[PDB]
């Protein structure tokens, strides 16, 4: 995309998202992180937006094949399209991960905008994590965590306990807990002490603020009421 | 488990 | 797909349906049909169903940009990237063409591959025509009208009224006269004869057999109610 | 108006 212009790439990102056209929209956030500026917050979710579904599309599909490929295990045609459909997650993930090292999380310096990267390395890394088999899977979850752990940790010293970023960070931190890192009692613990520092501070917020915090506060109830 | 859906800006 | 076997790339088609993986199920039939021998009922319907969910991905995002972009005429950006949309569902529609020519029609000698072919290439025409403005938009109707023509000439001849092909075929011919040629009264003729030849032939039909007829009549009963 | 759904086999 390096012959259009930033603000047209962001513009046609928007309508992208308008016309559910998200591998498209993903192209021109790609093409607008390359540019080389900073991104602003409601540019940073448009990036976030964009590869979450089109990594969210592929996720699904691989979740389909894999159970297909596993009753089958109980010719080559299954595995070998689970295998393609999982090294074009992979290539999608890998992505993410480069554009967030080259160089959005190094020039990111407030908290909300390096928070969210981090969130977002964490995320992708889980994802890879997610089709990952063996030894490699051990180092693909210890990249997930660590980008996490350092979200968590500067989270936790800058933005409040409603914040939403910081709530959905506990949220999707607490998923790689349980899903990925076979830690239930830290996603359950992580989940419960996030919502109840959360619910003591909605006090604090403006009506539209408490509807933004509360939504992210029933995901995580809902996960408590799933694992308990 | 549900993550965060982040499907819509 | 010139290296894969035809049966791995039909197998991965129907695994790709169930993935949802629309591209990848077109991408796997257009394989499957490049082998050059004809294709079965079941195979047929696997070349429609995934063609007919990519450009139907297609024709929607068009739609919301095209209203986007007439809301705006009451930069460059959304009429840009409405093109791109349209150029994407052209090809689409070309390839779809492409293999009918190349050589699916040609080869089809019994009426049920025959009439479905040549309402695919109906279809595909009308998709066509949807987003063609002009003189050119004309010849691109009559390509859509000549092709639904043939085969309602020979389905009359050659099936059942409560035929399933017979009746989508007709289904969609009323939809080209209602929305594509400016025909309402042929549109609401057709759907109503079609109607009432089917009702009259229910008697002959199995209860499984009676489903599959009965559904696409309530779809014509459906348009009839939109359209009176 | 609707066509054939045909987007399931
Ligand atoms: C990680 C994360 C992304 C987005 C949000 S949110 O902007 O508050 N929002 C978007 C998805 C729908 C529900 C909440 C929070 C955390
Ligand atoms: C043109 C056409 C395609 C399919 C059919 S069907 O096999 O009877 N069926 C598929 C879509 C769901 C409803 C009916 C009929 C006509
Ligand atoms: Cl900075
Ligand atoms: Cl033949």
């Amino acid at each position: 995309m390096g012959s259009m212009e930033r603000a047209s790439l962001i513009q046609k990102a928007k309508l992208a998202e308008q016309a559910e056209r998200y591998e498209d929209m993903a192209a021109f956030m790609k093409g607008a992180v390359e540019k080389g500026e900073e991104l602003s917050c409601e540019e940073r979710n448009l990036l976030s937006v964009a590869y979450k579904n089109v990594v969210g599309g592929q996720r699904a599909a691989w979740r389909v094949l894999s159970s297909i490929e596993q009753k089958s295990n109980e010719g080559p045609e299954v595995r070998e399209y689970r295998e393609k459909v999982e090294t074009e997650l992979q290539g999608v993930c890998d992505t993410v991960l480069g554009l967030l090292d080259s160089h959005l999380i190094k020039e990111a310096g407030d908290a909300e905008s390096r928070v969210f990267y981090l969130k977002m390395k964490g995320d992708y890394y889980r994802y890879l994590a997610e089709v990952a088999t063996g030894d490699d899977k051990k180092r693909i979850i210890d990249s997930a965590r660590s980008a996490y752990q350092e979200a968590m940790d500067i989270s936790k010293k800058e933005m409040p306990p409603t914040n939403p970023i910081r709530l959905g960070l506990a949220l999707n931190f607490s998923v790689f807990h349980y899903e990925i890192a076979n830690s239930p009692e830290e996603a359950i613990s992580l989940a419960k002490t996030t919502f109840d520092e959360a619910m003591a501070d909605l006090h604090t917020l403006s009506e539209d603020s408490y509807k933004d915090s509360t939504l992210i506060m029933q995901l995580l109830r809902d996960n408590l009421t799933l694992w308990t | 488990a549900g993550s965060i859906p982040g499907r819509r800006s």
